[PDB]
């Protein structure tokens, strides 16, 4: 297939592997996750105007609104954290272990 | 000898024991979500390369 | 479980964008109308077994 | 296995086509042993709450037994609608394909060869 | 909370997941999920200390990350198909994604690592509600999907879920980690039968979801979270060792009880199809979740532990909790195996 | 009892029994051509509604 | 069978409504009203089993294990009424219907006609025998003792499951009238080597075989009296019970499938019949000698020969008894000692001369003296392990020796002697006590008259 | 009655019978039909057992 | 790692010796490699050294395993001239379970994962011989 879908898959592939592997920072985290939104935002539009698809060409603007209302909710969960320990490291959230 | 330690031993004692030692292995995780998702990851990896669930 | 709510009411919730040959906006026609068209006539209520 | 029967007439609880069937009695053991659950949900919700378990509360003993015979009833109707619709779409399926299905030859024993193996 | 504030977004859980059971487009599958995921949030976090905190950081964190998996199969499926229609897919590769993404959703092995942590973290009810109604809407996607299901996969699952949440119950003393392994092994048990026959999973979703919610509101109405507080119900309500007995023999399938019920039908289904080596390893490891269901029992009802002597002022009070449904799912959840027969209505 | 109700009991008793099990029998090969070859009622998986599609002159005539 | 199934349904209402005075006598006048009942399910032929419905069937192998669980009862209520005198009244009722609860699983165990509900049933009598042992007992032990005796019973019995849905996949029924007719010869295949021990290792761990006995000399030991007369006299011959229903599908294999349990059973019986000879708790010595005696059921069921059948049901009725009656004795002494220990009360023959003119005739019964039924089920197995290979009778020969020589040492260490001199406390022979040991040894003496009827569906 | 608890088992063991003779009706279906029994009935019968 | 257990039942039993030995190891060291992954996975090794030295020595005991498991399964399939029989793959198992104890460095682990393992490879064995399924294809 096109060229263009090589990329935009890898593009989410790396950005899935830096979700995938946290260094410290809880807001990279996120960051790798709108990145994963990102990247299927692109390639749900390059489908879909390819396509000639018309009703599917509010479907990415859809895509955005929840995903990025999630991100809302994910930098509220941040913050919380971030007013318990005062900062936002992951390995600061182990408590239920035990 | 025999019915209060090999027979005793052979099918209960050494079931119990592994399946202790298997629930202290599952149950020994420090809890960090960066260990459990770089498990994640090499969960995608295996899957995909080494046993081929999306061929 | 798949509760078909929309077939028993009537209502139509989401059938519009599901595929690309259904009533489009000034009946713009998608680049792969015809085959798709074609795909579902031949597919239809066969059954999916058979239809692959 | 039979959701694609279930898909033209979506959400029915009980179709036309059960109303040919015969309804579970009343004195169905079926329908007694759920009446005989309601009872005892009765007694348990007088125990929990620590009431008298055979005496408080008749009224809602009573409506324990009402609404699980009531439910139930329709269960036992959809039940046996769903075995009726199994078999039915079995029977259907042997009548349009005899070549699957053949009449198999019986043979009498005094034929059919079976090896003795001695128990001694 | 505002019970006006809880009573819409409880509402908003169930609309989440109803969007998900009755919709026919894949944007509206992600969108319950996303909509589910938005409005339990705030149940998590209903009593604010920072183990509800975290405990919903992890739950978003691979609520979030399968949620783009599943969108990221969604997408591949309109590569290969053109279409949206919530039916088999037609990559095995968005096959796979999605199959991974309904796993971390559900918690299944090995994307288990969340769901002991979270039930601990947050309250009874939030974690029955994330042990029984959480599962509905995956398993609804997985029981559209499956003639694209990968085998090998679902079932490598399904034994790694079984064989996991056997070996992670049987360390526990906290309740609720022992009612998330519970979980686990019990998620596996569906997953087994799924490509095999769905109204088996259905019935074993069915027959777990009445049990849980038993065993949760046993705990809500004794207000104990672990075993050592649960082993004071003796001397204060003798009935609830008696259901918890039963509850708990139950749910490790012994019979004559209805959590015999699903399993057994399991196996009814899978030497159908000639596999008989793995349902019978499923019911030798099931024997370990019955070995913890035991503990439980032998520190509750089979035995008394010692109490204290303020106990005694709680004699002279009674429960003033209400215990919603308990009698009829404890019924439910133990005399129903006499009507076996009744799982047609699930077909 | 009589010799003659336990013996005529058992034969409706053995009848009832081998009609099950020859249903039974039949119930299985059934399911097994029914997922196999997908031509009966059972397993039908659904596909796409011909219904949805729109076959009104478009805008543009190649389709 | 559901005019016996309905009157132990109704034992339940009539312990739950008794007055709190009453719920011993009621319930002991009724199901001794039950047993009385019991004795129409002797309309036995010659050819034909009596084949009640669809559900439920009765020939002379479930007829007399039916006769003997319905007979349990009433002296399980009387043996554990004193013992729970001071015990709550909640809980004495829920001890009793524990009790009921179990006759009422066995009485529809043994007249399953159906196998997966014969498996239901069978594994439906665990819950109230752990629920007893793990509540009633006495000591620490009763916890482990209720896990060992629930975990090798599941450990056999799922595959059991797999095994009998097999079989219903395959020939398409688990009526055993239907498998009667319907059964065919199970060839020499690894696949049919694993249904062989899929169907039977249940069984062998019910019965128990030895090497898988290990769960017995805690279950019978940390049991209390009741628990330990229904685990005796009637759970260990579900086993043999089920055995006897289940190799008739799995011939021919089973005749090269039964070589090493046979051995199994034919050295076991001759190491804990030995192990009764070193044993210095009372109640596990009458545990291993359980063992011992069912390790010659486990052969003549194996060995399949008319005369081995004949002596395997006569030799589970006969040890059901006895069994039953040498455990009450132990209680009997327990209740006054306190202690299982056999050698702390001694000479009680010059303290209690008709109790231990009980303890001589279950001893008598225990070591197989002519013409009781022991002594019937013993031989006819004897006949037909001689007739198996003629080599047995040294191991069955040896086994009569050992069999006498802990029956009589726990006839001469408990009763004979002196009597030990700090133990004053020995009270004379409640009424009760000699009624419970009258209650097993008339009826199994009154068996010798006519022992057709305990001979199985092949006499 | 000041000992209805007496009949509790007695009359559900009659009861019991009785169904057995309810349930041996509906296994009726060879009733003088065996080719081992079947004979013509005599007069003033109607079933050969019940 | 498909074909990794393809290369291995491909050739029959007692005939190439040295192929089958390698590829057993090869399944041992695959084996070897996922357990080595998921332990640096969920506890963290305190270096890199320590890492690669747990990934070593468990991915070289799991290659022993298989190695002196095809090894001996072979060579008991030549000397005993009976290709089709589990016997060979017991001892095979119970050698490879004698080398997981001689890895462990203790005796009665060895002797547990000897009856275990030569257990489970015997059930292998009839398993290929019978045609058993653990994953079966859904037919009803
Ligand atoms: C063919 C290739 C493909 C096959 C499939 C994949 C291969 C793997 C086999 C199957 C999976 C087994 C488990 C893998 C992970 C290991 C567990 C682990 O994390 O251990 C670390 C860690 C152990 O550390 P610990 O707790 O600190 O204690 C260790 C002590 O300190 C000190 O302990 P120590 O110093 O003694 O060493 C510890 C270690 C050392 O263990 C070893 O070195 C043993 C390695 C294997 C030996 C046997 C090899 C035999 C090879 C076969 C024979 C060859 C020929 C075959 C021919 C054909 C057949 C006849 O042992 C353990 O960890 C024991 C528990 C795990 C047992 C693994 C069993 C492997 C079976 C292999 C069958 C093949 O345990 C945990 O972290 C437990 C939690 C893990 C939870 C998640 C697990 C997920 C696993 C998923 C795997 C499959 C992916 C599924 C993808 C698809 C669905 C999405
Ligand atoms: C019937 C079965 C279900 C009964 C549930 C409620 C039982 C209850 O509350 O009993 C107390 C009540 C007497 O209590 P009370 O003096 O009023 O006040 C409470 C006490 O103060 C109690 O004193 P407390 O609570 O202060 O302390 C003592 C403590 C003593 O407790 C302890 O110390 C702890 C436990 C000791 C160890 C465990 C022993 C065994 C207990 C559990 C059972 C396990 C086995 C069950 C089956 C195996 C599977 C697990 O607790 C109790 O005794 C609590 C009372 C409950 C005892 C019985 C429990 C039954 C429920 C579980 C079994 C049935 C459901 C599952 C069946 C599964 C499948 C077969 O008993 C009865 O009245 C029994 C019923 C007798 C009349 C029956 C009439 C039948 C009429 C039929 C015709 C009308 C209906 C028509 C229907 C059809 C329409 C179409
Ligand atoms: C169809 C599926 C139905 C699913 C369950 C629906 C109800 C439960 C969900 C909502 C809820 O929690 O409601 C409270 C719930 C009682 O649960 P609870 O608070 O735990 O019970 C404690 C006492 O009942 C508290 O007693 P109380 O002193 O507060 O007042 C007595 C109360 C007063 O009742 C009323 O006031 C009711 C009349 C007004 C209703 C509204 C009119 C507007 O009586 C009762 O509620 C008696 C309990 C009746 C049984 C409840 C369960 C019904 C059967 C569920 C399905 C069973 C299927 C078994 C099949 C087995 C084989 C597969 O239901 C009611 O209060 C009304 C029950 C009406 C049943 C109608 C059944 C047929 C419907 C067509
Ligand atoms: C699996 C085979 C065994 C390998 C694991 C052994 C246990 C873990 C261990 O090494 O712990 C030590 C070590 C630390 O523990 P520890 O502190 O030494 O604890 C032991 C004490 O030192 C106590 O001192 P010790 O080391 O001298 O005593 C340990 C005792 C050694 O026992 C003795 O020394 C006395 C008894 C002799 C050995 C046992 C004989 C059993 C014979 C079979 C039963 C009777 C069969 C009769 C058949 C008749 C007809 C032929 O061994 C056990 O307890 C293991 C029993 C077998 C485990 C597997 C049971 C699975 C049952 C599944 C249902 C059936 O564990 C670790 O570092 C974790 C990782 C270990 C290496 C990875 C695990 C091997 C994975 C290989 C692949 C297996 C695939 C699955 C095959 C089986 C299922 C199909
Ligand atoms: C208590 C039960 C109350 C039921 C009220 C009526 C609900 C209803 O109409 O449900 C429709 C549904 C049958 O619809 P159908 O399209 O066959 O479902 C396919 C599912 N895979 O009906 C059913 O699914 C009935 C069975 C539901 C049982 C749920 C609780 C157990
Ligand atoms: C410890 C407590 C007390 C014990 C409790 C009971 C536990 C053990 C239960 C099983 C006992 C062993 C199985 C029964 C043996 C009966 C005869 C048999 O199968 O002999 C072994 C077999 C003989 O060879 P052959 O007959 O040629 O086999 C080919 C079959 N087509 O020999 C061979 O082929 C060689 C060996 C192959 C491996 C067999 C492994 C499976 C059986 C054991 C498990
Ligand atoms: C053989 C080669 C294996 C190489 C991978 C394992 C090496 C290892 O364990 O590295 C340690 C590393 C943790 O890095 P560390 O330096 O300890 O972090 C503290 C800050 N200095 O650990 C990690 O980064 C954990 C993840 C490493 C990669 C795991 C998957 C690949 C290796 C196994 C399959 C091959
Ligand atoms: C207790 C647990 C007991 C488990 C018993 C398992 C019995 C063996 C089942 C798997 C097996 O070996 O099947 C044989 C099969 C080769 O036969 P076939 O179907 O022709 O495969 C070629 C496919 N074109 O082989 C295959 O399908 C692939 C090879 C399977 C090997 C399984 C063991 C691998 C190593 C351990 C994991």
């Amino acid at each position: 297939m096109s060229l263009v879908y090589m990329n935009i898959m890898m593009a989410f592939t790396v950005s899935l592997t830096g979700l995938l592997m946290y260094r410290s920072h809880l807001m990279s985290s996120l960051l790798c996750l709108e990145g994963m939104m990102l990247s299927l935002f692109i390639l749900a539009t390059l489908m879909i105007l390819n396509s000639h698809f018309t009703l599917a060409s509010m479907m990415p603007i859809i895509l955005l609104v929840f995903a990025a209302c999630e991100a809302a909710l994910g930098l509220s969960l941040l913050v919380m954290v971030s007013n318990t320990y005062g900062t936002d490291y992951v390995q600061n959230l182990n408590l239920l272990q035990c | 000898l025999l019915d209060l330690i090999w027979l005793e031993t052979i099918l209960p004692k050494t079931i119990s024991l592994a399946q202790m030692k298997m629930s202290t292995t599952i149950t020994s995780q420090k809890g960090l979500i960066k260990l459990y998702f770089l498990s994640f990851l090499i969960t995608i990896l295996i899957s995909t390369t080494l046993l081929n669930f999306h061929e | 479980p798949f509760f078909d709510v929309q077939k028993k009411l009537g209502v139509d919730l989401d059938h519009w964008m599901t595929i690309q040959s259904a009533e489009q906006p000034h009946r713009i026609p998608a680049r792969c109308h015809a085959f798709e068209k074609e795909w579902i006539e031949c597919a239809h209520g066969i059954g999916s077994i058979r239809a692959e | 296995m039979m959701t694609g029967r279930q898909a033209r007439a979506p959400l029915q609880f009980l179709p036309d086509e059960a109303r040919s069937l015969p309804p579970p009695k009343l004195t169905d053991p079926r329908l007694a042993y759920i009446g005989f659950l309601g009872y005892c949900s009765g007694l348990i919700d007088n125990a929990i709450r620590r009431r008298p378990v055979l005496s408080a509360g008749l009224h809602r003993q009573f409506l324990y037994i009402t609404s699980f015979v009531f439910v139930g009833y329709y269960l036992l109707k959809r039940q046996d609608y769903m075995y009726a619709v199994r078999d039915h779409d079995m029977f259907s399926y042997i009548k349009s394909h005899p070549e699957d299905f053949p009449e198999k030859d019986k043979k009498t024993y005094r034929e059919v060869f079976e090896e003795f193996h001695p128990v001694r | 909370m505002n019970p006006i504030i809880l009573i819409i977004i409880l509402m908003t859980v169930m609309l989440g997941t109803i969007i998900v059971m009755i919709s026919t487009h894949w944007l509206l599958i992600w969108i319950g999920f996303e909509m589910n995921m938005l409005a339990i949030i705030p149940i998590m976090m209903k009593k604010h200390n920072p183990r509800a905190t975290e405990a919903s950081t992890k739950y978003f964190l691979t609520q979030s990350t399968a949620s783009m998996l599943l969108m990221m199969a969604i997408i591949i499926n309109l590569m290969f198909s053109g279409q949206w229609t919530v039916m088999k897919l037609f990559n095995p590769m968005a096959s796979m994604l999605m199959t991974m993404a309904l796993a971390m959703k559900l918690g299944m092995a090995p994307f288990h690592f969340w769901v002991p942590e979270v039930t601990q973290g947050i309250p009874l009810s939030s974690g029955l509600i994330l042990l029984t109604w959480q599962k509905l809407a995956p398993m609804s996607v997985l029981y559209q999907i499956l003639p694209s299901i990968n085998l090998d996969l679902i079932l490598t699952l399904s034994i790694l879920s079984i064989t996991i949440g056997g070996w992670g119950g049987l360390n526990q003393t906290q309740l609720r980690k022992i009612m998330a392994y519970s979980s686990i092994a019990h998620m596996g048990w569906m997953t087994a039968v799924l490509l095999y026959n769905p109204t088996m999973t259905l019935l074993n979703l069915i027959i777990y979801i009445i049990m849980t919610s038993t065993m949760f509101t046993l705990f809500m109405a004794n207000s104990t979270t672990t075993t050592l507080s649960l082993s004071h119900t003796w001397n204060k309500a003798p009935i609830m060792t008696i259901l918890v007995l039963i509850t708990l023999l139950s749910m490790g399938g012994l019979p004559p009880l209805s959590g015999f019920m699903p399993k057994w039908m399991i196996i009814q289904e899978m030497t159908k199809n000639d596999s008989i080596i793995l349902p019978t390893l499923m019911a030798i490891t099931a024997l370990l979740n019955l070995y913890f269901y035991m503990r439980l029992t032998y520190s509750t009802a089979l035995t008394m532990f010692p109490s204290t002597n303020n106990m005694k002022m709680k004699w002279q009070f009674p429960t003033t909790k209400r215990m919603t449904l308990l009698p009829t799912m404890t019924v439910l959840s133990t005399m129903l195996l006499p009507l076996t027969p009744i799982l047609s209505i699930l077909e | 009892d009589a010799p003659e109700k336990n013996y005529e009991r058992t034969m409706a008793i053995l009848q009832i029994e081998s009609e099950k099990a020859e249903l039974r029998l039949k119930e299985l090969e059934v399911r097994r051509l029914m997922r196999a070859k997908g031509d009966g009622p059972w397993f039908q998986y659904p596909t796409i509604d011909k219904a949805l599609i729109d076959h009104s002159p478009k805008a543009t005539p190649d389709n | 069978m559901l005019k016996y199934i309905i009157p132990t349904m109704m034992l339940m209402p009539l312990t739950w409504l008794s007055k709190n005075s009453m719920i011993w006598i009621n319930t002991t006048l009724h199901s001794l009203l039950i047993s009385l009942t019991s004795l129409l399910l002797l309309n036995q032929f010659g050819d034909n089993s009596l084949n009640f419905s669809l559900t439920f069937f009765s020939d002379s192998l479930s007829t007399p294990l039916l006769i003997l669980t319905m007979w349990l009862l009433p002296l399980m209520l009387m043996a554990s009424q004193h013992h729970l005198s001071k015990e709550n009244l909640a809980r004495k009722k829920l001890f009793i219907s524990m009790l009921i609860l179990l006759q009422l699983f066995l009485i529809m165990t043994f007249t399953a006609t159906e196998l997966i509900f014969f498996y239901i049933m069978f594994e439906a009598t665990l819950v109230p025998t752990l629920i007893i042992i793990t509540r009633w007992g006495n000591q620490t032990e009763r916890l482990n003792a209720g896990l060992y005796f629930l975990f090798y019973t599941l450990a056999g019995s799922l595959p059991l499951l797999v095994a009998l849905i097999y079989i219903q996949n395959t020939m398409g029924s688990l009526n055993f009238l239907i498998l009667q007719y319907w059964v065919q010869p199970m060839p020499n295949s690894w696949s049919n080597t694993f249904m062989w021990l899929a169907c039977m290792m249940a069984f062998m761990v019910k019965m128990p075989l030895y090497g898988l006995h290990l769960w017995l000399p805690k279950a019978h030991v940390e049991a209390p009296i009741a628990g330990s007369m229904v685990l005796a006299a009637i759970l260990l011959k579900l086993g043999g019970y089920g055995m006897m229903r289940i190799t008739l599908l799995l011939n021919p294999i089973t005749d090269f499938m039964a070589y090493p349990f046979i051995m199994l059973s034919l050295w076991g019986m001759i190491m804990t019949s030995s192990i009764c000879l070193r044993q210095t708790d009372l109640k596990s010595l009458i545990a291993y000698s359980s063992v011992s005696h069912m390790a010659l059921v486990i052969v003549a069921i194996l060995i399949q020969t008319p005369w081995s059948y004949m002596g395997a049901t006569a030799l589970m009725i006969a040890h059901g008894l006895t069994s039953s009656m040498l455990f009450c004795l132990a209680n009997s002494n327990y209740e006054r000692v306190h202690s299982r220990t056999m050698i702390l009360a001694r000479g009680l023959q010059t303290l209690l001369p008709l109790m231990a003119a009980w303890w001589l005739l279950a001893s008598l019964t225990n070591l197989a003296l002519p013409p009781s039924i022991n002594l019937i089920g013993e031989l006819f197995v004897v006949m037909s392990t001689f007739s198996w290979s003629n080599i047995t009778i040294i191991l069955m020969g040896l086994n009569m020796v050992i069999t006498a020589l802990y029956s009589l040492y726990m006839l001469i260490t408990t009763q004979r002697g002196k009597h030990t001199h700090h133990i004053n406390n020995i009270l004379p022979s409640f009424t009760r006590e000699n009624a419970l040991m009258s209650l097993h040894m008339l009826p199994l003496l009154l068996l010798s008259l006519n022992p057709k009827i305990i001979l199985g569906p092949l006499y | 009655r000041d000992h209805w608890i007496h009949v509790l088992v007695p009359v559900g063991f009659v009861f019991g019978y009785y169904l057995d003779r309810k349930n041996d009706e509906k296994l009726a279906a060879f009733r003088n039909k065996s080719l081992l029994y079947k004979r013509e009935l005599k007069p003033q019968e109607e079933v050969t057992w019940k | 790692a498909k074909t990794l257990l393809h290369q291995y039942w491909d050739i029959p039993e007692g005939t190439e010796c040295h192929r089958k030995t390698y590829a057993a190891t090869s399944i041992g060291g695959a084996s070897g490699l996922v357990v080595s992954a998921y332990s640096v996975a969920l506890k963290t090794p305190t270096s890199f050294l320590e890492g690669v030295a747990r990934t070593g020595r468990y991915t070289f005991t799991a290659a022993a395993i298989g190695a002196i498991f095809g090894l001996t399964s072979c060579i008991s399939a030549q000397v005993r001239e009976k290709p089709d029989d589990p016997l060979n793959y017991l001892i095979g198992g119970c050698a490879g379970g004698l080398t997981l104890g001689a890895r462990t460095r203790s005796y009665g682990i060895g002797a547990a994962a000897c009856a275990y393992m030569g257990l489970t490879a015997a059930l292998v064995k009839m398993g290929q011989l019978e045609g058993w399924k653990v994953f079966a294809e859904p037919k009803v």
